RNA sequence: GCGGGGUGGAGCAGCCUAGCUCGUCGGGCUCAUAACCCGAAGAUCGUCGGUUCAAAUCCGGCCCCCGCAACCA
RNA sequence: CACCAUGUU
RNA sequence: CAGAGGUGAAAUUCUUAGACCGCACCAAGACGAACUACAGCGAAGGCAUUCUUCAAGGAUACCUUCCUCAAUCAAGAACCAAAGUGUGGAGAUCGAAGAUGAUUAGAAACCAUUGUAGUCCACACUGCAAACGAUGACACCCAUGAAUUGGGGAUACUUAGUAUCUUUACGGGAAUAUCCUCAGCACGCACGCGAAAGCUUUGAGGUUACAGUCUCAGGGGGGAGUACGUUCGCAAGAGUGAAACUUAAAGAAAUUGACGGAAUGGCACCACAAGACGUGGAGCGUGCGGUUUAAUUUGACCAACACGG
């Protein structure tokens, strides 16, 4: 242990989900426009 | 095909539980042999004490120092 | 949280340089830098007491004049194996300051 | 058996043995003062038959003494010592046969000449095995 | 292990050798050092063609007779460069410090200033030597470190390039291995450097012959003077 | 129309005279559950017949399921 | 430096 | 000449078609050990073999020059570890993905053997890092002791010391000793400050006795650095950046306990070791639970169960 309680997942592992939900929105609009 | 030791000092108890006592032993030999005087530290299983005596049967091993 | 050192647990002052190239740890390879692994320059000899005076009986060459070679080597070590190996431990928090320059 | 050097009896002819004593096996090789020429050659796990035994120092011990045995018939009597950890970026600590097979070799009555450290030393040196994070055991 | 080997082909040596005596150069106190095997000469194999070229290696204390305590930490390479009868006529090879005592030198507060020097020999020899020198502290010094100046370290490597070029360019093989075994070489390269820098130790850490000439019958007779007689090839 | 398969509670061997694994049960280990340790039980061989001294096995018929065919106009 | 998962509000 | 490798132990793997090991070599690509330091250089990122080279940069020295030319900043511009992208090279080592072997209840994790992209170079992109001193820049004041790097100087008082070593050519030299000085990275440590941990001429001091100058950012926790729009980018992404809604805390530093497959020192046959005699298997007595019964009265689950005498 070396951070504070994170109350959540992995900090750095949320950011991934975020980006990787980021990238199926950004796909999901191309094949609609 | 056994040489007499015998026990000089006693080092301590080794190993885990206390079960096995290492000490230092001189190799009884006579006077002009090649193992005369010759003390070596072995590992010896049962009550023991200093002045004992031991069969040792091969004496090139020596036991790691605890 | 809270800084448990001043020194940050290395050798590198805030405006002294920005980057130590790291080292591999000398038991299991973890990349540490230079100035934060622990590092000790060990003097070993080649036998042991019984050993070395078997060796010296049947040796023309080494003898009370001359003696055996030993080892030397630098060993850095990473903070986890340093700690494992006891070769340092964990002291409170008033002693964590004392520092030693020379072998003793 | 003879097979040894024109020399008067009793006279000192040199041969190397070469100790490579890592943490999984030792090995014990004697050659000639230029190492093109190899007498013998015998490692801990020619002696025991569990892998985890073959670097033990009871096995280099039992290596060692075969090894005098060969080199009287050779008419070899006398050893130039070379030892070696594994070196390299591994590690450079000798293994624990290292100093029961130079023990054995001084008992077994073959007398011993100039001793010397020759792990390989590099002077920089490629990446070692294992990540940034090192081997997590 | 024993009895563990699975595929094995995957699908009296001593009889056979004969024994040979190496010699070193003239310049050396005890010419017939080491013994060696070879295969005896069969078919279209002759055991001088796989005997030429092999390298041995000597303490320095074993080979000259001198007790002065440096010669027993210098490693000394002989190449075999003719088999004549059962004696293996030698050229010197390489010098080398042992692992144990170039280890000792080092220290934890000083400079350590490396130089490596090629210099052509008047035989046509290429040697490489390296040569490392350590700074010392002085007699009342107090300071927590003798780290040296750039400047006067470039001017110590500079100092000994040419030393050593001139001093071994106009001799012969044979000479400059008597100028390096003798430390003749290093006490001169201590003494005139030491005024640029306070030298702890100054030390020929190696040296090592890269380029030979084509080689030549009579120079190797004359670098070899009287040869010592080998009773290998005698009957016992 | 041709070929092939049904076997303990489940999934599959043996198919040329009963097995494994999982599950279940009892006892241990644990504060307790799991994992682990020691034991035990559970099998009309799909039904109807036939051959044979003896048929899960060999020869027919029957019920499900499974595939491959079902073309030229 | 074998293997040690969990505990209703 | 019969194994080697590898691990906690193994196996995948290599090996009489000669592995491993031994000696001297050859090729290729990385890297520059020890010396290596609370050391140096750089705006930061970063920078460690030698020699030859090309432009710079800082400090110091000066009775040289000059004469407010400065400080800090939207916009704008350049640089920026690693990973990643494009095109050529290179491809030893290590090694995302993948493969195989283990371990496991499972393990496509940790461990083992490998191996692609990568790792290296040139050119062009990307502009993110715990890019950290989690501490913006410039300036002023500020107590003490021991050091260290570079350059110089000396050998309520009218002036207050001193050496050592080497020394035929990068040499009227070099390094040292004492004292002083300017600049740089810092250490143990006086005011004062702070919620505290701690900071302290290196401020986080000189602040409710609140004003030297400029600039950036923050306003309970989430939703969310998400959505939308837009700019930039080959892409990966980057910058800018909400709301609906949700929630009484989230968070900071310390204190005392408790706990740790953290460490130190001790201790115990309700622990082990060395052993003994049993218990667990059989019959039976008894207690407890189930089942049964009109009812089988009930308490108790190491510290309940020949216990409530
Ligand atoms: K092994
Ligand atoms: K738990
Ligand atoms: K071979
Ligand atoms: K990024
Ligand atoms: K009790
Ligand atoms: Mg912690
Ligand atoms: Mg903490
Ligand atoms: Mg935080
Ligand atoms: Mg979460
Ligand atoms: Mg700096
Ligand atoms: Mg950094
Ligand atoms: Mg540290
Ligand atoms: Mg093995
Ligand atoms: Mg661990
Ligand atoms: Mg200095
Ligand atoms: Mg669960
Ligand atoms: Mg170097
Ligand atoms: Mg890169
Ligand atoms: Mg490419
Ligand atoms: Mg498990
Ligand atoms: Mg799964
Ligand atoms: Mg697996
Ligand atoms: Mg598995
Ligand atoms: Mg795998
Ligand atoms: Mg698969
Ligand atoms: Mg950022
Ligand atoms: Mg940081
Ligand atoms: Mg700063
Ligand atoms: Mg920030
Ligand atoms: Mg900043
Ligand atoms: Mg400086
Ligand atoms: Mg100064
Ligand atoms: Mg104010
Ligand atoms: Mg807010
Ligand atoms: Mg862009
Ligand atoms: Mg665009
Ligand atoms: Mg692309
Ligand atoms: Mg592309
Ligand atoms: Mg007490
Ligand atoms: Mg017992
Ligand atoms: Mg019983
Ligand atoms: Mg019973
Ligand atoms: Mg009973
Ligand atoms: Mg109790
Ligand atoms: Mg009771």
């Amino acid at each position: 242990g070396t951070v504070s309680r994170p109350r959540g997942m992995r900090p750095k592992w949320h950011k991934k989900r975020i980006k990787r939900l980021k990238l199926r929105r950004r796909r999901m609009r191309q094949r609609s426009k | 095909q056994a040489q007499v030791g015998l026990i000089i000092k006693v080092l301590g108890r080794t190993g885990s539980r206390g079960n096995v006592t290492q000490v230092r032993v001189r190799l009884m030999a006579e006077a002009g042999s090649p193992d005369y005087n010759r003390t070596i530290v072995r590992n010896v299983k049962g009550p023991c004490k200093e002045n004992d005596m031991l069969s040792l049967m091969e004496t090139e091993r020596e036991a790691r120092r605890l | 949280m809270t800084t448990k050192r001043r020194n940050h647990g290395r050798s590198k002052p805030a405006h002294s340089r920005g980057r130590v190239k790291p080292i591999h740890c000398f038991n299991c390879g973890r990349l540490t830098p230079k100035d934060k692994a622990v590092g000790r320059f060990v003097v070993r000899r080649m036998l042991d007491a019984a050993s070395a005076r078997d060796v010296a009986e049947a040796s023309p060459v080494y003898g009370a004049n001359f003696p055996m070679p030993r080892l030397y080597m630098k060993q850095r070590f990473c903070i986890a194996c340093a700690i494992h190996s006891r070769t340092v431990r964990a002291r409170p928090v008033g002693n964590r300051k004392i520092r030693y320059t020379k072998k003793v | 058996k003879a097979y040894g050097p024109n020399v008067k009896k009793g006279d000192l002819v040199y041969g190397v043995v070469h100790i490579f004593a890592s943490f999984n096996d030792t090995f014990v090789h004697v050659t000639d003062m230029s190492g093109r020429e190899t007498y013998v050659k015998v490692t801990g796990g020619m002696k025991v038959k569990a892998d985890r035994d073959e670097s033990s120092p009871y096995a280099a011990m039992m290596a060692a003494q075969d090894v005098v045995a060969r080199c009287k018939e050779c008419g070899i009597n006398a050893l130039h010592v070379k030892m070696r950890a594994v070196g390299g970026v591994r590690t450079k600590s000798p293994g624990p046969g290292a100093q029961a097979a130079l023990r054995a070799l001084a008992r077994a009555g073959m007398k011993i000449g100039r001793i010397e450290d020759v792990t390989p030393i590099p002077t920089d040196s490629t990446r070692r095995k294992g990540s940034r994070r090192g081997r997590r055991l | 292990a024993l009895g563990k080997n699975k595929r094995i082909s995957k699908g009296e040596t001593m009889a056979r050798k004969e024994w040979y005596d190496v010699v070193a150069p003239a310049n050396f106190e005890k010419r017939q050092f080491a013994k060696t095997i070879c295969n005896k000469t069969q078919g279209t194999r002759i055991a001088a063609d796989v005997l030429r070229g092999r390298v041995f290696e000597a303490n320095l204390a074993d080979l000259n007779q001198s007790a002065g305590e440096e010669e027993a930490y210098r490693k000394v390479r002989f190449t075999v460069q003719e088999v004549q009868g059962r004696n293996l006529l030698t050229q010197f090879h390489s010098m080398e410090v042992t692992t144990d005592k170039m280890a000792s030198l080092l220290r934890k507060w000083c400079t350590t200033m490396e130089t490596t020097v090629e210099v052509k020999t008047a035989d046509g020899y290429t040697m490489r030597l390296f040569v490392v020198a350590f700074t010392k502290p002085q007699a009342n010094q107090q300071s927590r470190n003798c780290y040296a100046k750039q400047r006067l370290v470039k001017w110590l490597r500079m100092r000994i390039t040419k030393m050593i070029k001139r001093r071994l360019s106009k001799v012969q093989i044979k000479e400059a291995v008597s100028l390096l075994t003798r430390n003749v070489l290093s006490d001169a390269l201590v003494r005139r450097c030491n005024p640029i820098l306070p030298l702890r130790e100054l030390r020929i850490r190696k040296v090592r012959v890269v380029r030979t000439p084509k080689f030549d019958a009579q120079a190797l007779l004359s670098a070899h003077g009287t040869i010592p007689a080998s009773v290998e090839a005698d009957q016992e």
